[PDB]
RNA sequence: GAGAUUCCCACUGUCCCUACCUACUAUCCAGCGAAACCACAGCCAAGGGAACGGGCUUGGCGGAAUCAGCGGGGAAAGAAG
RNA sequence: CCGCAGGUGCAGAUCUUGGUGGUAGUAGCAAAUAUUCAAACGAGAACUUUGAAGGCCGAAGUGGAGAAGGGUUCCAUGUGAA
C-alpha cells in the first residue's frame, strides 16, 4: 500500500551525539526529516508543530534522548506537483520507551 | 543580430541570446563548456543535476583556488564545482531556444548544442570600504550568453 | 498577506505591546482587508484580534 | 655561525616520505633467506588485531631482578583464521631483480576470495576466472597447466603460493578477502613446487607456520592521525607563550643558503598511516579457537596450567570496537602498529635468534579477561554472578519464568 | 605610588614536557567578491662577473593541471634612507 | 609636385588622462549565546508576514520620550531596473 502509517521511535541520542550545544535542537529537527525521508521514500516531508515542540521542550541543548513519532504516508493529490506523496510526522507521547516495536497503525 | 559562428544550414538550427545576465562570467564559462556538444536533453537533465549537486561541472581554466571532488573525475578533470546560478541561466536560456525551435517547426528531439559561447558584459560598480579611509572597486562581472542549437540525430 | 500595518494598529487601540497583540492566522485575508483603527476594532469586537494575557511571573516561590 | 648548544636531531630522516601508505595491507619487502637444507614451509601469514590485554608468567631469567618472580606483561591478540592457498607465483632471477615467471591458480577459486578482483561485487557479474576454471578440466588445459608446472620447476628459483584469509570467520563488515603472496622457503624448486600443489585450494592454520615462543616481524600500516603540525609530527619543541604568530612552530627552517627549504626540516603535514615493520615481536600464545565435540568449547583459548578456568580470549562485554574472536588466534608480546581489525602480516625473522630474550620459554600462570569497555573487574559471568549475587531483573526474570 | 630594583612565603603549564576539550575561524560548498604587487620570469652546484645569478659558461638535469600548509629565497612589498 | 610656416615624429620622465589584465572566482563576507516548525502571499522564501516554540536585552535596557544635528528620512499605496 502508500497511504499506510506507522509509529516509530527515534534514537535522538544517537542521531545528535557531537553536535554543539546551539546545533542540537536544530539538527535534531532535521535528523528527525531525514529518518522520515529514509522511512517513508518521501523528499516531502511534514513535521507537526506539536513534534517541533517536542523537540524544543527543554531547551536547545538538552534535546530527548528517543521520540516517539508516527508517519504517515498521505496522498498529495491536491495541485500540480512534483511529489504526489508526503510524510506527516507526528508526536506520539509515552511514558516509557522500553519494549516499543515499530508498529503498523491503522486508520 | 550577429552571431559568431553562423550555422551550416540556418533551417536545421535555432538561436538563444543574453545580454548583460548577472551571472559570474568564470563560472558560466565553464559550464557553457561543459554542456558544449550535448543532446538538448542531457544538457538539461545534466544542469538540473548541477543544481542538485549530483553532477559536477569541471573547472579548467578558471580553477585558481577551486577545490577537489569526487565527480570531477567523470570528466578527465580534478577540479569541479556546481554554479547553481550559472545552471539556471543555462536552463532559461535551454528553454527559450527550444521554444525557438518550436516556432521555427523543427522537433525539439534531435537538437545538440553546437555553438555555444560566453562574453564578458560591461561591469557594474560597486563601493566597498578597506582599512585606512581607502575605497575600493566590488565590481560585477556579467556576461552575454549566445547559443545555437542544430539538429542530428 | 503583510499584517505589520495591522499589528501595530492593534497595538496602539489594544493599549499593549506587540507582543501580546494575537491576529487569527486563518483570518488572514479579513485582517489584511483592516486599513483603520475602526476597523481594527470592529475586529477586536468579533475576535480576530485578541490582547494576549501577561506571563506569569509568579511570587509563591518569594513568600 | 654554530648553534649555541648541540642537541639531537627530532625524528628520523630513514622514513621521510612521511606520507600516507599506498597500501593497507602491508607487504613484506623481504623474505627470509632461502635454504634448501630446511623442510619445506611457509614464510609468512595475515591476521587482524582483534585487541589487548595482559598477563601473568613468571620469568627464567637467570642474574635478573625478576628471576623466577610473576610480572604482568602487555599482549596483543592477533585472530588468525587458516590461510587459503589458491595459487602459486613463480619467480626467475634477473640482472635486473626477480621477475614474475609463471601464475598458476588453483580450481574453486572461494567467493571472498573473488570478491578482492572487484571494485562493486554488487554490480558485478562475478565473471573472474571463470574461464580459466575451465582449463583444469579439459585435457588441453592441462597440458598447458603441467607445462607451466615443469617450466617453473626447471627455470624457477623461488615460488611463493597465492593465499587468502576468510572474511566468513570474522566478526567485521568487511567481506572482501586478502591475498597475500606467501613464500615458500626450504627445499628445492621441484619439492616446494610438490608442497604448493598438493597445498593448492587447502586450509594451512597458523600453527603450521609459526610455533609457540618463538619471535617474529609484523609488518602493518600504523593508526591514521590525519594532518598534523610539526609538534605533534616530529615533536619538536613548543615555542614561548609570548611567540606572535604561533607557538606550535619551528622558528627557523633553515639558513640564508643554501637558499631553499632543506629535506631534513620538520614541517606540517600527514601523520600517522605508515607502513612498518616492527621486529622481535615473541609469540606468547597460539590459542585453538572455538570447537563442538559434543559441546562448545572455550576453555582451550584463555584457561592456563595454573587458571583451570573454563573461559575463552574475548574479554568480559566483547573486545571493543572489534568483536568476538572465535578462530585461532596468536597472542604477541607488546603493542602492535595498526587500529583494531586492522590486518596484519606475521613473518619469519630474517635474523638468527641466539640471545636469551629469545629462546625463552613462556609458560604462562593468568590472562587477563577483564572488560576493557571501562574500569572491568570480574574476569568471567559466572564471578561476576557469584559476588553480585541476584539482581532485581533476574528476580523479574524468575518471577514470570516460575 | 598602574614609578625602578632584590629577596622570601604561598601559588601555579613559565618550564621539565607536553596532552586533551570547547567556541569562532581556517577548510569544502551556494551566493557575492577586492587589494598590494607585476622588465620578462621563476629547479640547482661551481665559475667568472659591479668582488653573493633565475637568465651567461661548464656541469647536475628537466613531464600537464592542481589542493591544503609553510615561511629558506625572490639581496620580497611598503617610503626618492 | 614647387615654395612658405610650425604647438611637427616617443618606450621610458615613481610622466598626465583614460582604459584593461595577471593576481583571482582568490583574500574575504568570523566582536556583542540562537534559532526551529507550520501556513499565507508569491513565478520564486534560510531572510517577508501570521501563528506556535526556544532564547536574548533584563528598568544604568536592545524599553518609552526629548536637546543638538538631519530635512521629509514620517504615513499609505505600488514597483522589483539600480
Ligand atoms: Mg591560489
Ligand atoms: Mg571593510
Ligand atoms: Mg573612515
Ligand atoms: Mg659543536
Ligand atoms: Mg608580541
Ligand atoms: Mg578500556
Ligand atoms: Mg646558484
Ligand atoms: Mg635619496
Ligand atoms: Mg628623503
Ligand atoms: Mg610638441
Ligand atoms: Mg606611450
Ligand atoms: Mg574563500
Ligand atoms: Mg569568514
Ligand atoms: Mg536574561
Ligand atoms: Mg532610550
Ligand atoms: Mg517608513
Amino acid at each position: 500500500n502508500e497511504v499506510v502509517t506507522r509509529e516509530y521511535t527515534i534514537n535522538i541520542h544517537k542521531r545528535i551525539h557531537g553536535v554543539g550545544f546551539k546545533k542540537r535542537a536544530p539538527r535534531a529537527l532535521k535528523e528527525i526529516r531525514k529518518f522520515a525521508m529514509k522511512e517513508m521514500g518521501t523528499p516531502d516531508v511534514r513535521i507537526d508543530t506539536r513534534l517541533n515542540k517536542a523537540v524544543w521542550a527543554k531547551g536547545i541543548r538538552n534535546v530527548p534522548y528517543r521520540i516517539r513519532v508516527r508517519l504517515s504516508r498521505k496522498r498529495n493529490e491536491d495541485e500540480d506537483s512534483p511529489n504526489k506523496l508526503y510524510t506527516l510526522v507526528t508526536y506520539v507521547p509515552v511514558t516509557t520507551f522500553k519494549n516499543l516495536q515499530t508498529v503498523n497503525v491503522d486508520e | 543580430v550577429r552571431y559568431s559562428l553562423d550555422p551550416e544550414n540556418p533551417t536545421k538550427s535555432c538561436k538563444s541570446r543574453g545580454s548583460n545576465l548577472r551571472v559570474h562570467f568564470k563560472n558560466t564559462r565553464e559550464t557553457a563548456q561543459a554542456i558544449k556538444g550535448m543532446h538538448i536533453r542531457k544538457a538539461t537533465k545534466y544542469l538540473k543535476d548541477v543544481t542538485l549537486q549530483k553532477q559536477c561541472v569541471p573547472f579548467r581554466r578558471y580553477n585558481g583556488g577551486v577545490g577537489r571532488c569526487a565527480q570531477a573525475k567523470q570528466w578527465g578533470w580534478t577540479q569541479g564545482r556546481w554554479p547553481k546560478k550559472s545552471a539556471e541561466f543555462l536552463l532559461h536560456m535551454l528553454k527559450n531556444a527550444e521554444s525557438n525551435a518550436e516556432l521555427k517547426g523543427l522537433d525539439v528531439d534531435s537538437l545538440v548544442i553546437e555553438h555555444i559561447q560566453v562574453n564578458k558584459a560591461p561591469k557594474m560598480r560597486r563601493r566597498t570600504y578597506r582599512a585606512h579611509g581607502r575605497i575600493n572597486p566590488y565590481m560585477s562581472s556579467p556576461c552575454h550568453i549566445e547559443m545555437i542549437l542544430t539538429e542530428k540525430e | 498577506s503583510m499584517l505589520r500595518l495591522q499589528k501595530r494598529l492593534a497595538s496602539s487601540v489594544l493599549r499593549c505591546g506587540k507582543k501580546k497583540v494575537w491576529l487569527d492566522p486563518n483570518e488572514t485575508n479579513e485582517i489584511a482587508n483592516a486599513n483603520s483603527r475602526q476597523q481594527i476594532r470592529k475586529l477586536i469586537k468579533d475576535g480576530l484580534i485578541i490582547r494576549k494575557p501577561v506571563t506569569v511571573h509568579s511570587r509563591a516561590r518569594c513568600r | 655561525s654554530h648553534r649555541k648548544f648541540s642537541a639531537p636531531r627530532h625524528g628520523s630522516l630513514g622514513f621521510l616520505p612521511r606520507k600516507r601508505s599506498s597500501r593497507h595491507r602491508g607487504k613484506v619487502k623481504s623474505f627470509p633467506k632461502d635454504d634448501p637444507s630446511k623442510p619445506v614451509h611457509l614464510t609468512a601469514f595475515l591476521g587482524y588485531k582483534a585487541g589487548m590485554t595482559h598477563i601473568v608468567r613468571e620469568v627464567d631469567r637467570p642474574g635478573s631482578k625478576v628471576n623466577k618472580k610473576e610480572v604482568v606483561e602487555a599482549v596483543t591478540i592477533v585472530e588468525t583464521p587458516p590461510m587459503v592457498v589458491v595459487g602459486i607465483v613463480g619467480y626467475v632471477e634477473t640482472p635486473r631483480g626477480l621477475r614474475t615467471f609463471k601464475t598458476v591458480f588453483a580450481e574453486h577459486i572461494s567467493d571472498e576470495c573473488k570478491r578482492r578482483f572487484y571494485k562493486n561485487w554488487h554490480k558485478s557479474k562475478k565473471k573472474a576466472f571463470t574461464k580459466y576454471c575451465k582449463k583444469w578440466q579439459d585435457e588441453d588445459g592441462k597440458k598447458q597447466l603441467e607445462k607451466d608446472f615443469s617450466s617453473m620447476k626447471k627455470y624457477c628459483q623461488v615460488i611463493r603460493v597465492i593465499a587468502h584469509t576468510q572474511m566468513r570467520l570474522l566478526p567485521l563488515r568487511q567481506k572482501k578477502a586478502h591475498l597475500m603472496e606467501i613464500q615458500v622457503n626450504g627445499g628445492t624448486v621441484a619439492e616446494k613446487l610438490d608442497w604448493a600443489r598438493e597445498r593448492l585450494e587447502q586450509q594451512v592454520p597458523v600453527n603450521q607456520v609459526f610455533g609457540q615462543d618463538e619471535m617474529i616481524d609484523v609488518i602493518g600500516v600504523t593508526k591514521g592521525k590525519g594532518y598534523k603540525g610539526v609538534t605533534s609530527r616530529w615533536h619538536t619543541k613548543k615555542l614561548p607563550r609570548k611567540t606572535h604568530r604561533g607557538l606550535r612552530k619551528v622558528a627557523c627552517i633553515g639558513a640564508w643558503h643554501p637558499a631553499r627549504v632543506a629535506f631534513s626540516v620538520a614541517r606540517a603535514g600527514q601523520k600517522g598511516y605508515h607502513h612498518r615493520t616492527e621486529i622481535n615481536k615473541k609469540i606468547y600464545k597460539i590459542g585453538q579457537g572455538y570447537l563442538i565435540k559434543d559441546g562448545k568449547l572455550i576453555k582451550n583459548n584463555a584457561s592456563t596450567d595454573y587458571d583451570l578456568s573454563d573461559k575463552s580470549i574475548n574479554p568480559l562485554g566483547g573486545f571493543v570496537h572489534y568483536g568476538e574472536v572465535t578462530n585461532d588466534f596468536v597472542m604477541l608480546k607488546g603493542c602492535v602498529v595498526g587500529t583494531k581489525k586492522r590486518v596484519l602480516t606475521l613473518r619469519k625473522s630474517l635474523l638468527v635468534q641466539t640471545k636469551r630474550r629469545a629462546l625463552e620459554k613462556i609458560d604462562l600462570k593468568f590472562i587477563d579477561t577483564t572488560s576493557k569497555f571501562g574500569h572491568g573487574r570480574f574476569q568471567t559471568m559466572e564471578e561476576k554472578k557469584a559476588f553480585m549475587g541476584p539482581l532485581k531483573k533476574d528476580r523479574i526474570a524468575k518471577e514470570e519464568g516460575a
